[PDB]
DNA sequence: TCTCGCTGACCTCTCGAT
RNA sequence: AUCGAGAGG
């Protein structure tokens, strides 16, 4: 389909492990994958998120939210601060942050800000953390508190459909619509998610 | 081939006394495509705002959202030009996690104001109505079949 | 009546108890009313009919 | 962003069926995830001993009675389907059953075997009324997992469906632990019922090696 | 105009007696 | 086959 979607299908699974297997990896994909993302950032022209900036199109809400769209990925560092200063007409885009060795993002045509007119610029600094799973910014409780995506999942379902082998009819068919932000494979993903859930039993395993 | 071009059950998405359909979700599926769209006060994860209807379905299956919460989400619907082709239009909408998520199975050429109210039978057939009329044969039977599998999964999960 | 005997055996009184999937093992939102009803099993057997 | 790994950490046995398996050491979410996992698994796919054929001298099928005997046929094939045993040797193995004279006929009359082991020798399998009746059965016992129907693949045989599962009831609850400092981490605390066949920590070791099995599948590409 | 015959009022299964 | 007595949809 996509570098970020793709389908997996486990045709032969015993009756009642395919609603098992899905469901443990759907949980781990979902919950329990490293990554890291946008956490907080600091605008100089809006103190808060309530109060609304003047010469950008996009409202303080788009722009916290095209930040949440960013994929980031962090080589050696827990935190990491990036800096974005635009100038000039045209849209502000993810390539406008200034480079850094430790971090790269995936998709640098991703847009934050609209500039309307030219008098008025932004700069802004966004920190990137390591991190787990989806913590809303509610939660976490002139600074901006967005939510953070550590998870590189973007979606992930399964659905579980009866597959009969020869003289078998009660078999169980596990198909996996999974759905990555483009930071890794989402083959790579499921084979985390399942090296995960293997190493949380190896203290069981005979 | 008459069978075929005639009988199917697909060829009969329309009754023969009114246009009205006649294959429309009832019973269950009603009942999960009206608890999925309804909004609730001071639900959980109320007020945040969601990229898009997959966040909002990741707050759901975590936990961290209700269904019913009035959130914020950014939603891209196409509404057919002149010569008919798509044109997208995207916007944040204030709407409910439920409906955000709802609006995955809807296709290509409506407008987002289907789902967002509370869905009824009367919406429902009204919804599949107008995907008949705008988009034609297969698009409504493949919106049914998706209806029907939402609001069965949906109903289970309301309990 | 009914309620009080639900009382005596430490059950809730409104006869709805909290559910969990058995395929996700995830709470069902809303209380499920549960307990034992007479069930008939009629002469109508779908082999005799087939 | 290393993981904790569970241990084994309590295996109670509150009786010789009711038994509780706590796993302390388990991050935040993983505590439903192995819960439902190994419930699921637990509750499908635990072997187990069950009788498969029963043969009695004077009775020919299970729509019979026999004279000195209280219960008919079909109802002491439902209480020898409601025996549990274990062996250790393979997995066929037969019993023979002899008593005479008034008096319940429990699991105990069964004659002795070092491999089989009868866990609960209480239970009755039928009733002598009269002194002179006799009884005289042959029980065969198969190990095997789920249940397989008798219908499902001689005159005097008794099939009997075998209910192979040792496994009763699974329940499994998450509370908060206390390890080092941290607050975060949860334990799971699996609740077991079964028929007294299977060793609890069996059954759960039995279960992750299922799920590893099944789980090696999606590691490797 | 009013009595006065003549007309009309889906599918499936089980049983026994002729 | 037909008739009588039921029954289900
Ligand atoms: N021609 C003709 N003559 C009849 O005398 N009957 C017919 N058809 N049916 C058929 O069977 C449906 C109702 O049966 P029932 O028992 O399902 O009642 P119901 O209200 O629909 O549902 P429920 O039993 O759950 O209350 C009905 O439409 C029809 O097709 C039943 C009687």
């Amino acid at each position: 389909v996509s570098s970020t979607h793709a389908k997996v299908t486990l045709e032969p699974l015993e009756r009642g492990f395919g609603h098992t297997l899905g469901n443990a990896l759907r949980r781990i994909l979902l919950s329990s994958m490293p990554g890291c993302a946008v956490t907080e950032v600091e605008i100089d022209g809006v103190l808060h998120e309530y109060s609304t900036k003047e010469g950008v199109q996009e409202d303080i809400l788009e722009i916290l939210l095209n930040l949440k769209g960013l994929a980031v990925r962090v080589q050696g560092k827990d935190e990491v601060i990036l800096t974005l200063n635009k100038s000039g007409i045209g849209p502000v885009t993810a390539a406008d942050i200034t480079h850094d060795g430790d971090v790269e993002i995936v998709k640098p045509q991703h847009v934050i800000c609209h500039l309307t007119d030219e008098n008025a610029s932004i700069s802004m600094r966004i920190k990137v953390q390591r991190g787990r799973g989806y913590v809303p910014a509610s939660t976490r409780i002139g600074r901006l508190l967005v939510d953070a995506c550590y998870s590189p999942v973007e979606r992930i379902a399964y659905n579980v459909e009866a597959a009969r082998v020869e003289q078998r009819t009660d078999l169980d068919k596990l198909v996996i619509e999974m759905e990555t932000n483009g930071t890794i494979d989402p083959e790579e993903a499921i084979r985390r998610a399942a090296t995960i859930l293997a190493e949380q039993l190896e203290a069981f395993v005979d | 081939l008459e069978a075929r071009a005639l009988m199917m059950s697909t060829n009969n998405i329309l009754s023969p006394a009114n246009g009205e359909p006649i294959i429309v979700p009832s019973q269950d599926v009603v009942l999960g495509l009206y608890y999925m769209t309804r909004d609730c006060v001071n639900a959980k994860g109320e007020g945040m705002v969601l990229t898009g209807p997959k966040e909002a379905e990741r707050l759901y299956r975590s936990g961290l959202a209700s269904l019913h919460a009035r959130v914020k989400v950014r939603i891209t619907e196409y509404e057919k030009d002149a010569n008919g082709e798509l044109v997208a239009k995207t916007s944040l909408k204030d709407t409910t996690v439920g409906r955000a998520i709802l609006w995955m199975i809807v296709p290509k050429g409506l407008p987002y104001s289907i789902v967002n109210q509370a869905l009824g039978k009367k919406a429902i057939s009204k919804m599949l109505n107008t995907c008949y009329r705008i988009l034609g044969l297969k698009p409504t039977v493949i919106f049914a079949d998706q209806i029907m599998y939402t609001g069965f999964a949906y109903a289970a999960r309301s309990g | 009546e009914i309620k009080e005997l639900l009382k005596l055996g430490d059950l809730p009184t409104s006869g709805q108890i909290r559910l969990y999937d058995g395929r996700t093992g995830e709470q069902f939102e809303r209380p499920v009313t549960v307990g034992y009803m007479y069930m008939l099993k009629l002469n109508h057997l779908v082999d005799d009919k087939m």
